[PDB]
């Protein structure tokens, strides 16, 4: 039950910077 | 083809970019009764030669507000407009 | 009364379920 | 005789047509350069309108010496200082204001006033009933006399063209007899009057008991008595014995501890040191004989490798452009005024001044604000001169050219500091902000956690405190004033100056300033090179100074000229000068103002709480916005009513003026066709077409009561907590 | 209303006790208090309360004041209209000068 | 690029000619108008939309038109 | 204008001696 | 490429491409070569798309209170314990602020729920844990379902055809009929069978409802007369809420009146209530122009829609406080006040997309003959009538209101409060008479609260009516909905469109509804803290609002953090400082405008054009500022966001110490 | 002066076209000639790393301990990777050509290929992590 | 439609649409709009800050 950790750090960072350079490689 | 010099200038920020050398890039052509200065739309006062010159320019609207808000009231109504390719080719607006 | 870590577990692999299709859903609108 | 309304403007008095037809009127009425193309005639404009305001003046200065020796408790107030306090406003008993009038002391009622002007009436040492009645009907004389002065040298002697462009005459007569006689004759005055009178008012013999200046000039033995050096009727002035006038002119620097004020012959000394370098320094420039310096002379002469022409051909432009002037004078006039406003609460220059808080701090705002208005009309007045008075022809490779040349980089540059500014002294307040949200006092900017110490200023405090007796200065008496440093020396019951002490929290304070103040020059700057052309608009000369777009085209180009880029930097100008309001008020209620205590402290009147609250947003907001507003809204049902009406009034045109600022004139235009055909349907239409401001008045009106409302606001938050705390 | 009158309400009474004044006359405002003890006062805040009602007892609060305000601006708005008709094309055939300056 | 239509209304006047600082209108002859001439835009690829030639035009209501649309490098002004 | 400032200045003055009593 | 879904715009070498493809990425009708059917089966998914998000978001509710929560605690004692929603994971955060954080009988940093869902929950059913997992896990079963639904109904297969759609009253009466008569006799059935048994003290499940007992009638009498069975013995006044304590056996009831513990509506009423809106449904499902041009045009569908949203939004925000309806709430006022003002906000959001959607309609979807003479055309013909009249009647309410509050502060500010001008509000105590005390400040603050209304009605008419044409523009219909201006000739004509009077409008819609809010929070405040007649006095003036509601109350939410120490009010303190400045930043789109921007980005990108170290990196899109609309919907965005979370923070911070 | 034309956009002052800064900023990494991209890379991540590791070690939340040079190390870098992850991704749009300034007569062909920029782009992140790294040892090393 | 007569303007674009004007003169080109009229009021034509307008229309 120690997922917040493992989780909230991950889905924040991670995902934003994969969301961020998905939608890069999208407008162009 | 484009033959003329360069009035006398000091050398401006406000001239050609980066993108004057690869998209495009403007000219205008005139010819002078006498040597006079005058002002130009990239910043400070040139001081235009005798006989022919040769400008050259970022954006068409320039060259056109160069020749008609201060080129008609010198009593110089023989301004040509050239729009100049990055090749070399040049054509004829006016 | 607390929530042990099966249950957590079994709820996170359905909500995995969802996801598929709402990329698979995604991917057919555009 | 002029009932022809527009008959100034060529298309103003054909006939009024649409209701724009007034409100252009209104706009260009004043605008000589339109209405001709003459200079003289503009020159003869420029100069009727000088005395006209001359006359205004006056007239002012004849109204408040009127209203003092009238309406006022002056001469209680003179013999007893400490105890009653400045009164004017006797209101009319009538349906609610009378309860304005407050109980200033001693029986006597009415309104507190904080204007100084019986501290410049005492400094004057007038202190009789007849000397400012005389002086009131003599103002008026003199307005009367400026009033026929501007008709006659308009209508029956008009000056020619080349008598106005004697630039080096002009400064000669206008620096000698303006300035250097007029300050000695008021020295003169000083020195025979003002300093009798106050050694006597010192003395605490009487008010009325002292014998009018008229024996004063007609004795000399009299000032023998007051001062032992004066005994000497045939002085030593050619004998060149000066060191036996240290009685009445000395160098004493610093405060009286008896008025809390400058030293009278310190300012003595100081007016007639002034005069006499005037007066030396006036014999300059080559009037009408061949000796001297000239203009063209000595400013075509410093060149340089960088600067190519130099100064070259500045002359004539400074000598044919009114514009570039006013703008010249205007920029040094609000530095003035804010440099008044920065010295004078430092040294209180007028007797029972420094006791007095509410005086001092509205004279420190208020010339501030003055001096921030016209800085900024200094900056718009040169933007109206390079789009209308610059010449390619007289300016070619000199200093103009190469600043229209470089411009580019000039603004590339002042925007990355603008950002690197905000940046890390901005962010620094939002940083502490969280860093103490978050329960961790130990990682923010102040004393108690990483500190950034303002090192520069305590050394240059540490110089400046100790300078007296050095080789520099060896006659000095002491330290110029006590903020540099200096036991509170209080008189009365409350501190008159003290040590003003600098921290993390002053040097955060003043980055913020340098930080608004490069913003708002570099608003202005970039509007007064941008003015004439830009790469968007090639043409922007040609449009004109009062534009309000050039179209939507070009990706939309929506206030481009310099009054739109003038009317951005206003709103800047009035956030900068409201934050050093404040960080004055903060600093001066948390350091210096205070109750001296019997036991060798000194109650302050904000418990000293400037080193741990004005480091945060929040901290502000509540120590300061939220905590001295108590006063200003609990004010109602007393003599301090007003200012709670007015706070609530300013408040209410200030959310007015989003009303303009926030939207545009389509909308109003149609809304105004409907309500139009309304009252045409019942065939009252006016013969006026009704028709929705312009642009730019509307941005010009928004901005108008913007400012009314937000300084309406900080001056009655301001008076009504510094009147109720005493 | 459900009111009770400013007469017999105490607190009014103790409120009146104590007044500013407006007229340099001492006695200013009392007469101010027996000018309002015609009105009802709740015994809340014990003041006067105008009746927007139209109560045939209570006429005068609301209705009278109505009908002086649309007297005065009816005789205002046909003054002006009176003034337009007179000074316009009918009269001159430009009333550009009419409207800026005035008889 | 914006597009430019001129309506038979107008008188020939030439100020929206005289006025549009890029030259994109044209005279051309038109026996339709008293003056026998009429305004073209030959050049409604370098037009800029500063909405100038509708400012010029005196017929009621504005035989010249301007319709902002696509935009490219040459419409949007932009020196670099 | 002037004669706009002295019709309001005269009903302005009427309003206060009105109020004045 | 991007945005495929145009040409234009992949044409356009500016960075203006790039906000305007975001800009119209939901505009289906603009695509090019797009088709009606293929509008309405992408619409068809997006609305699927949508129904799955709210279902994944209350399935995100259920699991995360569940995990996280102390549901059990609160139910032992719903009066002391303050319900928690879920627990605060921050590197960021310090130890002070962590142990400030750890509140409500917690074992760490955890924030509280400000929604009432535990009372709601209550209610229902829920008693543990267990059922709240189960209905979380439940409803992501089902928003998997429906994202699947989803996608299927997309195939070419499945894929509806146009003429399927075309039959608008087919597809609203079956709606009518069915997704309302039958949803709310479903969810009486489940109120019976389950939710009043729980209630009783009597443990009923999924494991039980089968072999159950309702009602001893047995659904005999359903089929039959002598329907007054159901309520032979209904609950007792001394009946103790989830317990045998005098429990009733009636299941259909109308006693009415509040329950003297839970002060809120019966269950047996609720079910009842529901049972009659089912009967009336199912009974009334099978039984100029106007009702034509409604099935013709989607915006207009979608007007009509979201007014008739936003006005029962309203009507539920009344209702909610004026008859409470879940046990445990009227004691705990924060959540009231929250709610509130939330569907409150939601309803004036929904009004005014309404409006702009008709306004939407009106300039596109519109045709003048096909809808001559018309209820439509009549107010086209008459504009300026309407407009005028509009225009005097709120001079007329804005000019006396604010001359009455200005001459009442005056008044008292001159030390003479007994000489104001006070209106009784006669009508409301009569309708009272024949709920709360309405005295002279309730008067004038509906008053104000009418004036302000009209106004915003005003602009929202003139602009959906000026949409078409004007005198400025005859042709307005062929620039569009939403376009800049039309240059500064003709006097100028910024901000123009009807786009524009919805921006003109948002703001007037922001303060009626902020004055609502204010009006309401204060009076609930002052009758809460059991000082009443500090709103009785001290509203009549302007002045009494500042120096008792705003200043008075925003006292300790202020005191979040200090130079002392941290309280449990730092983060809402936090909020509000975030309030004013994200309300302040719109100034800057709001103020100033675009050319002198553009100018500045000219001068920035000749600077990085020529400096060393960076020429490398060039922009694969050319900077330019953003146009005027885009100025103007920005600084409106951040506008709006501000107002509402200074407000929320607020509400919340002068709220929660009190209880 | 003009700098070689007076038409475009440049100024030939003493800022940037003195000699001394000329030879200066031409031997940079960045622009020097003679070497592949990779030793480009590998240079400019080395330096800016080494830069980068000081400030997070010197002003973090655990300043004072031991694990500040570790913290500090390891933001270092993550920074790298971020940068690194920018190159990666700028390099696939295909950028233009840079060309010729007033301060660089002859600037290089490294930066105008997509292959070009992967390879600064490796040569970076090899060398700004291995910069933070050899910091963070130099400075436990230093203090004993 | 003679020189010195009144009509009524029945162009709905027009700034005039529905108010009475005086013809000025007419005459016989072959021009789709051949009529003048001067309206007594003006029209909105002109620049933002101009007082004045136009007050001939074909
Ligand atoms: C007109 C639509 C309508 C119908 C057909 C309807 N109600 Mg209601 N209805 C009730 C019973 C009822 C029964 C038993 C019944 C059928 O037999 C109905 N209703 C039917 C009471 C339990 C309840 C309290 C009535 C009350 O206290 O007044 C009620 C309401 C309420 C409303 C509203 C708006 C309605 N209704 C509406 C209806 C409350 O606010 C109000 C409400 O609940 O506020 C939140
Ligand atoms: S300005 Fe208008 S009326 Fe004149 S020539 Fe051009 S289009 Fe015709
Ligand atoms: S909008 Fe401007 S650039 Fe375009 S045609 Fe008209 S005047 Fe010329
Ligand atoms: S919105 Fe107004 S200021 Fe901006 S381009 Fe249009 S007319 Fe000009």
């Amino acid at each position: 039950d120690i997922l917040p950790a493992i989780m909230t750090p991950l889905v924040v960072l991670i995902g934003g910077g994969a969301a961020m350079t998905a939608f890069f490689y999208y407008v162009e | 083809t484009l033959t003329g010099q360069t009035p006398l200038f000091g050398g401006s920020t406000g001239g050609l970019l980066s993108s004057a050398e690869t998209e495009e890039k403007y000219a205008i052509t005139w010819t002078s009764p006498k040597q006079q200065v005058f002002e130009m739309p990239t910043g400070g006062a040139a001081v235009m030669n005798e006989g022919e010159n040769l400008l050259y320019l970022a954006r068409k609207e320039q060259c056109l507000a160069l020749g008609l808000r201060q080129l008609r009231t010198k009593k110089i109504m023989d301004y040509k407009i050239y729009r100049v390719l990055p090749d070399g080719s040049n054509t004829l607006l006016h | 009364m607390e929530l042990s870590d099966l249950q957590i577990v079994i709820a996170l692999v359905v909500a995995l379920l969802p996801a598929l299709l709402a990329l698979n859903l995604g991917s057919a609108l555009s | 005789v002029a009932g022809k309304p527009g008959h100034f403007n060529k298309s103003l008095s054909k006939g009024p047509q649409t209701t724009t037809w007034i409100w252009n009127l209104h706009a260009l009425a004043h605008d000589f350069d339109t209405q001709t193309n003459d200079l003289e005639e503009i020159s003869r404009k420029i100069f009727s309108a000088h005395f006209g305001h001359l006359s205004i003046i006056f007239v002012w200065i004849s109204g408040m010496i009127f209203h003092a020796a009238r309406f006022s408790n002056y001469y209680a107030w003179l013999a007893d200082p400490l105890g009653n306090k400045p009164s004017a406003h006797v209101v009319w008993p009538i349906v609610g204001q009378d309860i304005l009038n407050a109980d200033v002391g001693n029986g006597f009622r009415g309104v507190q006033i904080t204007s100084g002007l019986f501290h410049i009436l005492r400094g004057a040492g007038m202190t009789d009933p007849g000397e400012l009645y005389s002086a009131a009907i003599g103002a008026l004389v003199a307005a009367v006399v400026m009033m026929y002065a501007g008709y006659y040298h308009y209508h029956k002697k008009a000056p020619k063209l080349e008598w106005f462009q004697n630039a080096e005459s002009t400064m000669t007569h206008h620096l000698i007899v303006l300035l250097g006689l007029g300050n000695l004759a008021w020295t003169g005055h000083l020195i025979h009057v003002s300093l009798p009178v106050n050694k006597l008012l010192d003395s605490g013999v009487a008010p009325q008991d002292i014998p009018i200046p008229h024996e004063f000039l007609f004795d000399n033995g009299f000032m023998a008595d007051l001062y032992p050096s004066f005994a000497q009727g045939l002085m030593p002035y050619f004998t060149l014995n000066w060191g036996a006038y240290s009685d009445f002119l000395t160098f004493k620097g610093g405060l009286d501890p008896t008025t809390g004020g400058l030293w009278m012959t310190d300012i003595a000394h100081h007016h007639l040191a002034l005069a006499v370098m005037y007066i030396i320094a006036g014999h300059m420039y080559r009037t009408n004989w061949g000796i001297g310096h000239s203009m063209k002379e000595i400013m075509e002469s410093h060149k340089g490798p960088f600067t190519g022409e130099g100064h070259k051909g500045l002359y004539e432009v400074l000598t044919t452009s009114w514009h570039a002037q006013l703008a010249i004078n205007l920029a040094t006039w609000g530095s003035f005024s804010i440099i008044v406003a920065h010295h004078m609460y430092a040294m209180p220059p007028y007797p029972y001044l420094a006791t007095d808080y509410g005086t001092q701090l509205n004279l420190f705002v208020h010339h501030m604000w003055i001096g921030g208005f016209l800085i900024v009309g200094g900056a718009a007045h040169a933007a109206i001169f390079m789009v209308r008075d610059y010449d390619p022809a007289v300016n070619q490779n000199n200093v103009l050219d190469r600043m229209l040349r470089h411009r580019d980089t000039i603004i590339s540059h002042l925007n990355w500091v603008c950002i690197f500014l905000g940046f890390h002294s901005f962010g620094l307040y939002i940083h502490n902000d969280n860093m103490r949200s978050l329960g961790r006092p130990q990682d923010m900017f102040s004393d108690t956690a990483i500190q950034l110490q303002p090192i520069f200023s305590q050394w240059v405090q540490n110089l400046q405190a100790n300078v007296a007796g050095t080789i520099r200065a060896p006659l000095a008496e002491g330290a110029s004033s006590l903020a540099w440093g200096g036991d509170p020396l209080f008189v009365g019951g409350k501190v008159a100056m003290q040590h003003v002490s600098l921290g993390t929290a002053d040097f955060m304070i003043h980055h913020i300033h340098a930080f608004q103040i490069h913003v708002t020059v570099l608003i202005l700057i970039k509007g007064v090179l941008y003015a004439r052309s830009s790469r968007l608009i090639p043409d922007k000369a040609n449009l004109g100074f009062r534009f309000p777009c050039d179209g939507p085209g070009r990706g939309g180009t929506c206030q481009s000229s310099g009054w739109d880029h003038i009317f951005l930097g206003l709103f800047w100008m009035y956030n900068c000068i409201s934050i050093v309001n404040f960080h004055f008020f903060w600093k001066m209620q948390s350091d210096v103002w205070g109750a001296a205590n019997a036991n060798g402290g000194v109650n302050y009147l904000t418990a000293g709480n400037w080193a741990q609250s004005s480091i945060t947003i929040n901290g502000w907001l509540r120590d300061f916005l939220w905590a001295q507003s108590v006063q200003v809204i609990n004010s109602y049902g007393s003599a301090l009513s007003a200012y709670g009406i007015l706070f609530l009034g300013a408040h209410f045109i200030w959310a007015f003026s989003l009303m303009f600022l926030f939207s545009g004139r389509g909308y109003w235009q149609e809304l105004i066709e409907s309500i139009v055909w309304a009252h045409s349907k019942l065939k009252i239409a006016p013969a006026i077409q009704p028709r929705a401001m312009s642009i730019t008045q509307g941005r010009a009106v928004g901005l108008g009561h913007y400012l009314l409302g937000g300084i309406v606001t900080s001056w009655s938050f301001y008076l009504a907590r510094i009147l109720a705390l005493g | 209303g459900g009111l009770v009158p400013c007469s017999e309400s105490p607190k009014f009474q103790e409120r009146a006790a104590k007044a500013r004044n407006t007229t340099a006359d001492p006695n200013s405002g009392q007469k101010r208090f027996e000018m309002y003890s015609s009105a009802l006062c709740g015994p809340e805040d014990g003041l006067p309360r105008i009746i927007a009602g139209g109560p045939m007892r209570r006429a005068g609060d609301f209705l009278i004041p109505g009908l002086f305000f649309i007297y005065i601006a009816g005789g205002i708005g046909n003054s002006s209209r009176n003034y337009q008709i007179a000074n316009r094309k009918k009269n001159a055939k430009n009333p550009a000068m009419g409207e800026i300056i005035i008889d | 690029s914006h597009t430019v239509k001129i309506y038979d209304t107008c008188i020939g006047c030439t100020q929206c000619v005289r006025a549009c600082p890029t030259d994109v209108l044209e005279m051309v002859p038109w026996d339709g108008c008293k003056a026998g001439q009429i305004a073209s835009s030959p050049r409604t690829e370098d037009c800029v939309g500063c909405k100038r030639c509708e400012t010029a035009c005196p017929t009621d209501f504005l035989s010249i038109r301007v319709y902002l649309g696509a935009e490219t490098t040459r419409s949007m002004g932009l020196a670099y | 204008a002037p004669v706009i400032a002295l019709v309001f200045f005269t009903l302005t003055a009427g309003f206060l001696v009105e109020l004045n009593r | 490429k991007f945005p495929s879904f145009s040409q234009d715009l992949a044409q356009d070498p500016t960075t203006r491409r790039i906000w305007y493809g975001i800009a119209t990425v939901h505009d289906f009708e603009t695509h090019d070569g797009m088709t009606e059917e293929n509008l309405y089966q992408k619409i068809f998914a997006t609305h699927f798309g949508h129904l799955s998000i709210i279902f994944l978001w209350s399935a995100g509710h259920l699991f995360h209170v569940a995990w996280q929560g102390n549901f059990e605690q609160w139910i032992q004692d719903p009066l002391t314990i303050r319900p928690i929603a879920h627990a605060i994971w921050d590197p960021h955060l310090g130890d002070a602020a962590t142990q400030a954080f750890t509140q409500a009988g917690a074992s760490g940093p955890v924030d509280l729920c400000y929604s009432g869902l535990y009372q709601w929950w209550y209610t229902i059913g829920m008693r543990t844990n267990g059922d709240l997992y189960i209905g979380s896990v439940f409803l992501m079963i089902v928003a998997a379902v429906m994202l699947f639904a989803g996608w299927l109904h997309l195939q070419p297969k499945f894929r509806p055809s146009l003429a399927w759609f075309r039959d608008a009253e087919s597809q609203m009466n079956h709606h009518l009929a069915v997704l309302f008569g039958a949803s709310s006799l479903g969810w009486t059935g489940h109120l019976i069978h389950v939710a009043i048994p729980e209630a009783r003290g009597q443990h009923v499940g999924w494991d039980n409802f089968l072999s159950t007992m309702p009602h001893p009638a047995g659904l005999a009498p359903f089929f039959t007369g002598r329907w007054g069975v159901y309520a032979q013995n209904p609950d007792t006044a001394g009946h103790i809420f989830g317990t045998s304590e005098g429990a009733g056996t009636a299941i259909i009831t109308f006693i009415g009146g509040f329950h003297p513990q839970t002060e809120a509506l019966w269950l047996t009423d609720i079910a009842h209530h529901h049972l009659a809106i089912a009967v009336m449904y199912i009974i009334a499902g099978h039984m100029k122009g106007l009702y034509d041009t409604y099935n013709e045009s989607l915006h207009f569908q979608l007007g009509f829609h979201l007014a008739a949203l936003g006005v029962i939004t309203s009507v539920v925000a009344q209702h909610m406080y004026s008859l409470p309806s879940y046990a445990f709430i009227s004691q705990d006022h924060v959540t009231q006040a929250a709610l509130y003002t939330h569907h409150q906000y939601i309803a004036g959001i929904l009004a005014i997309g309404a409006f702009a959607h008709g306004g939407i309609f009106f300039v596109r979807d519109y045709d003048p003959e096909r809808n001559k003479n018309n209820v439509l055309a009549r107010a086209l013909e008459h504009k300026e009538a309407i407009i005028s009249h509009l225009s005097w009647v709120s001079m007329f309410s804005g000019f006396h209101t604010l001359g009455v509050y200005v001459h009442n502060d005056t008044v008292v500010a001159f030390g003479t409060p007994e000489k104001q001008i006070l209106v009784e509000p006669i009508f409301a105590q009569w309708i009272q008479a024949a709920f709360m005390s309405q005295g002279p400040g309730d008067f004038l603050v509906h008053h104000g609260i009418a004036f302000s209304l009209h106004v915003t009605v005003l602009i929202c008419v003139k602009g959906c009516l000026d949409a078409r044409g004007s005198k400025l523009m005859p042709d307005k219909k062929d620039f569009g909905y939403s376009f800049p201006c039309d240059g500064p000739g003709r006097g100028g004509t910024c901000d123009i469109s009807a786009w524009d009077s919805f921006y003109l409008a948002f703001f007037w819609m922001l303060n009626t509804i902020g004055w609502i809010v204010f009006y309401f929070n204060w009076k609930h405040l002052a009758i809460w803290s059991g000082n009443e007649a500090q709103f009785n006095t001290n509203s009549t003036y302007l002045m009494g609002w500042l120096r008792d509601y705003l200043w008075g109350y925003s006292a300790q939410l202020i005191n979040g953090y200090t130079p002392f120490g941290v309280n449990s009010l730092s983060v809402w303190a936090w909020i509000f400082l975030l309030g004013h400045l994200c309300w302040a930043t719109g100034f800057l789109f709001l103020i100033s405008w675009r050319g002198y921007w553009q100018e500045l980005i000219e001068t920035l990108v000749w600077a990085h054009q020529r400096t060393p170290l960076a020429n490398l990196v060039t922009w694969k899109d050319k900077p330019v500022a953003l146009s005027i609309v885009q100025g103007r919907l920005v600084g409106l965005v951040h506008f709006a966001v501000g107002y509402y979370v200074t407000y929320a923070a607020f509400v919340i911070g002068a709220t929660a110490p009190l209880g | 002066k003009h700098g070689g034309d007076p038409l475009v956009g440049d100024l030939a002052t003493p800022v940037n076209s003195s000699g001394i800064v000329k030879a200066w900023i031409n031997n940079l990494p960045a622009y020097r000639k003679g070497m592949s991209a990779n030793a480009r890379g590998l240079e400019i991540g080395m330096a800016h790393g080494y830069y980068l590791y000081g400030p997070f070690a010197t002003s973090g939340p655990i300043r004072g301990t031991t694990m500040s040079l570790v913290s500090g190390v390891l933001s270092a870098s993550a920074v790298v990777i971020v940068l690194s992850v920018a190159i990666q991704i700028y390099s696939s749009v295909s950028s233009a050509k840079p060309l010729p300034s007033v301060t660089t007569a002859d600037p290089g062909s490294d930066f105008g290929t997509k292959e070009g920029w992967s390879a600064v782009g490796s040569g970076f992140l090899i060398g700004g992590c291995g910069g933070a790294v050899i910091a963070g040892v130099l400075s436990y090393a230093i203090a004993a | 439609v003679q020189r010195g007569s009144k009509v009524r303007i029945l162009r709905p674009e027009s700034y005039w649409f529905r108010e009475i004007g005086t013809v000025a003169s007419v005459d016989q080109s072959g021009i789709k709009y051949p009529v003048i009229v001067r309206f007594d009021t003006c029209n909105y034509n002109g620049i933002s800050g101009t007082a004045a307008g136009i007050n001939t229309n074909n």
